[PDB]
């Protein structure tokens, strides 16, 4: 008697469910097909709590011999420049504030769409992975130095 | 398994996203490793029970007969006929317990573990491949001078490659996640379920006679 | 042997129910189902204590 009352909502639940993973499904090939993207992602300038607030991806120099080049996540946020050492760990400092920074486009480097931070306290070389991202981050960067 | 993929992040692809892709996996990998164990100690039932079930068929023939062959009572001539008759229909009723478990194991359980991992690894393996292909990809791509111009275009034109198959791939991925987390359920639930079912008519078998028998 | 078959197929199968979020099936539904089946291999036990003492 259990089993049967069970077996009941049982396979309405998964009837449900057939027609749930099929909604995924449908529209997944749908974005597969007509709406997916090559391009990079991009951040997003749009203001925030203490004023600018952007996140993304960004190049920088390591503590190898070389001073090599490596790949890190960077948050823009209260008048601050951040970067991430883990996810759900806590950040470090790259600029104590960017309002005492200024932001160098830096022509002479041969590195590709390099840019370079130099504020009062704190120096930072990073590179963006593209020319959009080296104008953007760049400028969110000038943005948040005239906040 | 579902929340332990950020889906959301999937076009993204942020340290987010790739702490979900590394923590999602684990539990497929421990579930596929628990579905063998029953796939295997149910055919430990199905082995025994019908080594039981023939050691069982054979001494009931042996008992009967060997009254049989007892000194004349014309009410125990009837009487183990009776018997005889009830001490197979109850067995057959086991007999039919065994094969009913036996083809639940195979349309939930051996089913699960065959077919249903193959998709979410089909494109779990080309979405590694095409992470480590991204990740070279921008490598290579941060990794030329600005006077290397040529150098740069064939590894973005890689990166524009890597980073749309990469997140056609991820959606794939979200999806046979999405999938599993449902079907383990209910396949387990429908398992425990159609087991008890033939338990119920095994037993109904042997309680349909229990009043001519007594 | 078929008991202990059974019974470490009934362990089996109660594991597979755990390792997935709790839930009202899982935790109490499929669960009375396995205590049920743990009980009637015992109830299959005294029969083969019956059949040996018989015997």
């Amino acid at each position: 008697q259990y089993r049967k009352e069970l077996g009941a909502q049982l396979h309405q639940l998964v009837l449900n469910s057939a027609r749930e993973k099929r909604d995924m499904e449908q529209r997944h090939v749908l974005l597969k097909q007509k709406e997916l993207g090559g391009e990079e992602p991009e951040p997003s300038l749009r203001e925030g709590p203490g004023g600018l607030v952007m996140e993304g991806h960004l190049f920088k120099r390591a503590s190898n011999a070389f001073k090599t080049w490596s790949r890190r996540w960077f948050t823009i946020q209260s008048n601050q420049l951040v970067y991430q050492k883990k996810y759900k760990d806590p950040v470090t400092v790259v600029v104590d504030d960017l309002r005492l920074c200024t932001v160098k486009l830096c022509p002479d480097s041969e590195r590709r769409f390099c840019f370079e931070v130099v504020s009062t306290s704190k120096s930072c070389l990073l590179q963006a992975d593209s020319e959009r991202l080296l104008q953007l981050w760049v400028s969110a960067v000038q943005s948040s130095i005239a906040s | 398994m579902t929340v332990k993929l950020d889906f959301e992040e999937c076009l993204k692809d942020s340290p987010r996203f790739r702490a979900s892709i590394e923590l999602v996996e684990a539990e497929v990998s421990e579930l596929e490793t628990r579905l063998e164990k029953l796939l295997k100690l149910g055919t430990g039932l199905l082995e025994s029970g019908r080594h039981y079930l023939a050691a069982s068929r054979a001494f009931v023939v042996g008992i009967c007969d060997l009254a049989r062959l007892g000194p004349p009572e014309p009410m125990m001539a009837e009487c183990l006929e009776k018997f005889t008759v009830s001490l197979n229909h109850k067995l057959d009723s086991h007999a039919e317990l065994l094969d009913a478990t036996q083809h639940t194991l195979q349309q939930q359980i051996q089913t699960l573990v065959k077919e249903g991992l193959r998709g979410f690894r089909e494109a779990r393996r080309d979405f590694w491949r095409g992470a480590e292909s991204l990740e070279a990809a921008l490598t290579h791509n941060a990794e030329v001078p600005r006077r290397r111009a040529q150098e740069a275009e064939e590894a973005g034109a890689a990166l524009r490659t890597a980073r749309a198959g990469y997140r056609g791939r991820a959606l794939d991925y979200a999806l046979q996640i999405n999938v599993i987390e449902d079907k383990r359920k209910f396949d387990i639930m429908e398992f425990v379920l159609r087991l008890v079912e033939a338990q119920a008519t095994h037993f109904q078998q042997g309680h349909e006679e229990l009043s001519r028998l007594s």
